[PDB]
C-alpha cells in the first residue's frame, strides 16, 4: 500500500517483458547487418516497430506516478528515463515527419557519385571511390575540386530537408515545457532533488565556457609547431602570413590530422614505432592478436571473456559475396549475448580498433548485475572514455616489448617519446575545440537567437577566429555544410566526445595514485596492479544507477569537471612548446588579408 | 516441470546409487550441504523426495539454504541448513531453442514469502494497491506469471542449468534405502571374521555333508549358537564353523 513498493513491482514487470522484446529486436538487427536479403528487411521493420511501440505504452503507464514524493534515488532515475515522452508529444501529422525525414537522410547520404560533370566516364560508390581520394593523394588541384564536389553537389539538396528537421524538433521543447531543444539534451546531466548537489541546466554552458580559456593557449602553441614543417614543402606556393586551407587538415572536416603524419613527420631518419613488418615474420593472425590482449586483462584482474563469444561472433571478412558493412560497432543483444562486428585487417588502425571495440563489450557485462533500465553508462562520456584508457596502456613500451612485437633492442631517447605524445595531442587535444564549437553552434541555433541570414557570417567568423582557417571560396546562406556531418544529421549528441577526454585522464591520475607510481603521469602504468583493477571495476559497475555527479565525488572529490589534472600530463610537452614559440607570431586577429 | 510447479516423487524400496554422479563428468554445481557426498552413500535416512525444476545460470546462487532473493522467495524457498545436495548441469543442447524457449514459467510476485517446501499453483494476481483488478490489465494488476526465455546464444552466466534437489530427513517411516555396499573378496581355509547383512562372527570353512534350507538367512544348532548362513549373492552354499582353539 506504499508508492515505494509499487515502483519496484512495475519495474520488475517491465524488466522481464522488455528484455524478451529487446533480444528479438537486437537479433533481428544483427541478421540484417550480416546477411542482406529481400525478406530480411521486412523481418527487421516488423520486430523493430513493435519494440518501439512497446516503450510508447510503458512511458504512458509510468506517467501517472507522481515524482514529488519518491525519496529513493535508484527508482527515481528509472522513472525519469522511462517517462521521456520523446515523439509522443507531437501529433500524428507531425510524428510522421520524423520517420519520413530520417529515412530520407540515410538514403540520400548513401548515394555515391564521383562522375565528373560534362565528363561522364564512370564512378563508383563512396567507400571505394571517395575515401581513397582524400586519404592518399597529395595534389592540390583536384582536392579543391573535391572540396566543391561534396559541399555543392550533396549539401545543396539538404537545405530544404535539414531546415524542416530543425523546425519541428525545436517545437517539442514547448510541448515538453522546456525552453528549447538544446536545453533538452542538457537534461541528461541535470540532477534535481538533492540539497547541495543540484546541477543547473544553464550553469553547464558557463562552466564549459570558463574552462575554454585555458584550452586556447594550448591550441595556440599547437598550431604554431605544426605550421613549420608544412611550409617547408611549399615555400613560395602558400604565403606564411595567413591561415590554412580547410581541405588540407587530414580529413574532410579536419577533425583528425593522422593523414598529415607522412607529410609532416618530425624526424623521419630514425625508424618509426612500426611493428607491421614485425608481425609478418612470425605469421601473426587475427586469433593470436586477441589472445595476447585477453591475457593482458586477466593479469590485471578483470574477468576473462565468456565461452559464448569466440565461437559465436565473427572476426574477419567472411565469404566473397557478403558485401555487408562492417563498421566497428559494439553489439549488446542482451540475455548474455555479446558480439563484435568488424572486418579485421593487418593495419595500424584495425589493430587499435580491435582494442577500442572490445572495451565496450567488457564494459557491458560489468554492470550486468544492474537492472535493465540502469544497464548503461553513467552518461554518454563514460562508455567512450573507459574504452580508451586501456588503449593508452597498450601503447606503453613494456607491453609492446613484452609480447615481442617491438625489437628487443629499441632505445628510448627524448625524441622517440615527444614525437608520440604530441601526435596523440593532435588527435585528442586538437579535437576538443572542434567538439566544443560544433555543440556550441548547435545550441544557439536550437535556441533560435540566430536569424536565417546570419548563419554563415557567424559560423565562418568563428572558424577564422578560434580555429584559424581562411575560407578557400566564399559561400552564401543557401549552403548547409554544417549539417553534412554524421552525428548532427542523425540526432547524436556530440558533447560526449568533449567529456571523453576529461574523463579518460581523470581515471588515469586516479588509478596511478592507487598504484603508487613514483614518477610523472606520462611514464605511469596501470597494469600489474590488482588493487587498481578492483578500484576501477567498483566504479565501472555502478552505471546509471547512481547520479553521475555522485560518481565524480567517489573518485576525485570534486563535483565539477576539473581540467587541472590534464595539463600535468603534458607539462614536458608544454614547456618545450613554450620555448619553441619565442619568435613565432602566436595569436591571430581577424584577417581579411588573403580574400579581401 | 517449471519452478513454480516442481514435482515431488519419493524414491524408496530400491537402492539409490550416488557413485555414478561423482564420475558423471557432466555436472557443474555438484555441491552438497549438511553432509559429504561420499559419506551419505553407506548411511542415509528415508524421505528421499526429489524436487525437479529449471533454474537459470544466474539464478543458481538464489537457490541455496539460508539464501533469499526473487526465485528463492516467490517460487521455491529452501530452508536454512537444508540437509541435502544440489546437482546442476548444462541443458543448452536440449533445453534451449532459437528465439526463446517459452515453456518454463515462474511466479514473479507474491503477497508473502513462500513457506519452505511449498508448491504454489494459483492464478491470483499481485495486490500492491487497494483497488482490485477485474481481469483487465491496468496500473495495479501486474500479472505475476512470466515465461522464461532461453536461447542457444545465452551467456554462460545465463545458461539454463537442469538441477534437482534431494531432501534427507528421518521420519517414523522405516526401511530406508541407501547406497550399495561394496562386497569383499572370498578367502578360503582361514579363521576369518564375517559380517553378513545383520549378523557377524568369526570362524573357518570346513566340509559339511548336510544341506541347509534355502529360505533362511542364518541358522543355529544348540544354545543360541549361530553356525549356518546362506549368502544371497549367488546362492552358492559355503560352510562356516568356528575355528579351532585351546589352551597351551
Ligand atoms: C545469406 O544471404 C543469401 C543471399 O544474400 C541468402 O541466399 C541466404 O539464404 C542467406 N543466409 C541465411 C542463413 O539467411
Ligand atoms: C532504493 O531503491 C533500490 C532499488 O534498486 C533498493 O535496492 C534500495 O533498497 C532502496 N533503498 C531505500 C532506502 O528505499
Ligand atoms: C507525456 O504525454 C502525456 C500524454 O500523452 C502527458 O499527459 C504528459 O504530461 C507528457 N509528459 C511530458 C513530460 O511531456
Ligand atoms: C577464465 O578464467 C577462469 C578462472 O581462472 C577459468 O576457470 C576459465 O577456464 C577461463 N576461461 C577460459 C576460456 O580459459
Ligand atoms: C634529448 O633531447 C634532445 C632534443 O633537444 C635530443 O637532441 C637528444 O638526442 C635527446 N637525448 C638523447 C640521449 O637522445
Ligand atoms: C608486468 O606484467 C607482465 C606480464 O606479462 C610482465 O611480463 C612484466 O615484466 C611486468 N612488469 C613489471 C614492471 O612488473
Ligand atoms: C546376484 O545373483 C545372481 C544369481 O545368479 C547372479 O547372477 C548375480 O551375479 C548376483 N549379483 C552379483 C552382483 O554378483
Amino acid at each position: 500500500s506504499t508508492i515505494e513498493e509499487q515502483a519496484k513491482t512495475f519495474l520488475d514487470k517491465f524488466n522481464h517483458e522488455a528484455e524478451d522484446l529487446f533480444y528479438q529486436s537486437s537479433l533481428a538487427s544483427w541478421n540484417y547487418n550480416t546477411n542482406i536479403t529481400e525478406e530480411n528487411v521486412q523481418n527487421m521493420n516488423n520486430a523493430g516497430d513493435k519494440w518501439s511501440a512497446f516503450l510508447k505504452e510503458q512511458s504512458t503507464l509510468a506517467q501517472m506516478y507522481p515524482l514529488q514524493e519518491i525519496q529513493n534515488l535508484t527508482v527515481k532515475l528509472q522513472l525519469q528515463a522511462l517517462q521521456q515522452n520523446g515523439s509522443s508529444v507531437l501529433s500524428e501529422d507531425k510524428s510522421k515527419r520524423l520517420n519520413t525525414i530520417l529515412n530520407t537522410m540515410s538514403t540520400i547520404y548513401s548515394t555515391g557519385k564521383v562522375c565528373n560533370p560534362d565528363n561522364p566516364q564512370e564512378c563508383l560508390l563512396l567507400e571505394p571511390g571517395l575515401n581513397e581520394i582524400m586519404a592518399n593523394s597529395l595534389d592540390y588541384n583536384e582536392r579543391l575540386w573535391a572540396w566543391e564536389s561534396w559541399r555543392s553537389e550533396v549539401g545543396k539538396q539538404l537545405r530544404p530537408l535539414y531546415e524542416e528537421y530543425v523546425v519541428l524538433k525545436n517545437e517539442m521543447a514547448r510541448a515538453n515545457h522546456y525552453e528549447d531543444y538544446g536545453d533538452y539534451w542538457r537534461g541528461d546531466y541535470e540532477v534535481n532533488g538533492v540539497d547541495g548537489y543540484d546541477y543547473s541546466r544553464g550553469q553547464l554552458i558557463e562552466d564549459v565556457e570558463h574552462t575554454f580559456e585555458e584550452i586556447k593557449p594550448l591550441y595556440e602553441h599547437l598550431h604554431a609547431y605544426v605550421r613549420a614543417k608544412l611550409m617547408n614543402a611549399y615555400p613560395s606556393y602558400i604565403s606564411p602570413i595567413g591561415c590554412l586551407p580547410a581541405h588540407l587538415l587530414g580529413d574532410m572536416w579536419g577533425r583528425f590530422w593522422t593523414n598529415l603524419y607522412s607529410l609532416t613527420v618530425p624526424f623521419g631518419q630514425k625508424p618509426n614505432i612500426d611493428v607491421t613488418d614485425a608481425m609478418v615474420d612470425q605469421a601473426w593472425d587475427a586469433q593470436r592478436i586477441f589472445k595476447e590482449a585477453e591475457k593482458f586483462f586477466v593479469s590485471v584482474g578483470l574477468p576473462n571473456m565468456t565461452q559464448g563469444f569466440w565461437e559465436n561472433s565473427m572476426l574477419t571478412d567472411p565469404g566473397n559475396v557478403q558485401k555487408a558493412v562492417c563498421h566497428p560497432t559494439a553489439w549488446d543483444l542482451g540475455k548474455g549475448d555479446f558480439r563484435i562486428l568488424m572486418c579485421t585487417k593487418v593495419t595500424m588502425d584495425d589493430f587499435l580498433t580491435a582494442h577500442h571495440e572490445m572495451g565496450h563489450i567488457q564494459y557491458d557485462m560489468a554492470y550486468a548485475a544492474q537492472p535493465f533500465l540502469l544497464r548503461n553508462g553513467a552518461n554518454e562520456g563514460f562508455h567512450e572514455a573507459v574504452g580508451e584508457i586501456m588503449s593508452l596502456s597498450a601503447a606503453t613500451p613494456k607491453h609492446l616489448k613484452s609480447i615481442g612485437l617491438l625489437s628487443p633492442d629499441f632505445q628510448e631517447d627524448n625524441e622517440t617519446e615527444i614525437n608520440f605524445l604530441l601526435k596523440q595531442a593532435l588527435t585528442i587535444v586538437g579535437t576538443l575545440p572542434f567538439t566544443y564549437m560544433l555543440e556550441k553552434w548547435r545550441w544557439m541555433v536550437f535556441k533560435g537567437e540566430i536569424p536565417k541570414d546570419q548563419w554563415m557570417k557567424k559560423w565562418w567568423e568563428m572558424k577564422r577566429e578560434i580555429v584559424g582557417v581562411v575560407e578557400p571560396v566564399p559561400h552564401d546562406e543557401t549552403y548547409c555544410d554544417p549539417a553534412s556531418l554524421f552525428h548532427v544529421s542523425n540526432d547524436y549528441s556530440f558533447i560526449r566526445y568533449y567529456t571523453r577526454t576529461l574523463y579518460q585522464f581523470q581515471f588515469q591520475e586516479a588509478l596511478c595514485q592507487a598504484a603508487k607510481h613514483e614518477g610523472p603521469l606520462h611514464k605511469c602504468d596501470i597494469s600489474n596492479s590488482t588493487e587498481a583493477g578492483q578500484k576501477l571495476f567498483n566504479m565501472l559497475r555502478l552505471g546509471k544507477s547512481e547520479p553521475w555527479t555522485l560518481a565524480l565525488e567517489n573518485v576525485v572529490g570534486a563535483k565539477n569537471m576539473n581540467v587541472r589534472p590534464l595539463l600535468n600530463y603534458f607539462e614536458p610537452l608544454f614547456t618545450w612548446l613554450k620555448d619553441q614559440n619565442k619568435n613565432s607570431f602566436v595569436g591571430w586577429s581577424t584577417d581579411w588579408s588573403p580574400y579581401a | 516441470a517449471s519452478v513454480y510447479a516442481w514435482n515431488r516423487k519419493r524414491i524408496s524400496n530400491c537402492v539409490a546409487d550416488y557413485s555414478v554422479l561423482y564420475n558423471s563428468a557432466s555436472f557443474s554445481t555438484f555441491k552438497c550441504y549438511g553432509v559429504s557426498p561420499t559419506k551419505l552413500n553407506d548411511l542415509c535416512f528415508t524421505n528421499v523426495y526429489a524436487d525437479s525444476f529449471v533454474i537459470r545460470g544466474d539464478e543458481v546462487r538464489q537457490i541455496a539454504p539460508g539464501q533469499t532473493g526473487k526465485i528463492a522467495d516467490y517460487n521455491y524457498k529452501l530452508p536454512d541448513d537444508f540437509t541435502g545436495c544440489v546437482i546442476a548441469w548444462n541443458s543448452n543442447n536440449l533445453d534451449s531453442k532459437v528465439g526463446g524457449n517459452y515453456n518454463y514459467l515462474y511466479r514473479l510476485f507474491r503477497k508473502s514469502n513462500l513457506k519452505p517446501f511449498e508448491r504454489d499453483i494459483s492464478t491470483e494476481i499481485y495486490q500492491a494497491g487497494s483497488t482490485p483488478c477485474n481481469g483487465v490489465e491496468g496500473f495495479n494488476c501486474y500479472f505475476p506469471l512470466q515465461s522464461y526465455g532461453f536461447q542457444p546464444t545465452n551467456g554462460v552466466g545465463y545458461q539454463p542449468y537442469r538441477v534437482v534437489v534431494l531432501s534427507f530427513e528421518l521420519l517414523h517411516a522405516p526401511a530406508t534405502v541407501c547406497g550399495p555396499k561394496k562386497s569383499t573378496n572370498l578367502v578360503k581355509n582361514k579363521c576369518v571374521n564375517f559380517n553378513f547383512n545383520g549378523l557377524t562372527g568369526t570362524g573357518v570353512l570346513t566340509e559339511s555333508n548336510k544341506k541347509f534350507l534355502p529360505f533362511q538367512q542364518f541358522g543355529r544348532d544348540i544354545a543360541d549358537t549361530t553356525d549356518a548362513v546362506r549368502d544371497p549373492q549367488t546362492l552358492e552354499i559355503l560352510d562356516i564353523t568356528p575355528c579351532s582353539f585351546g589352551g597351551v
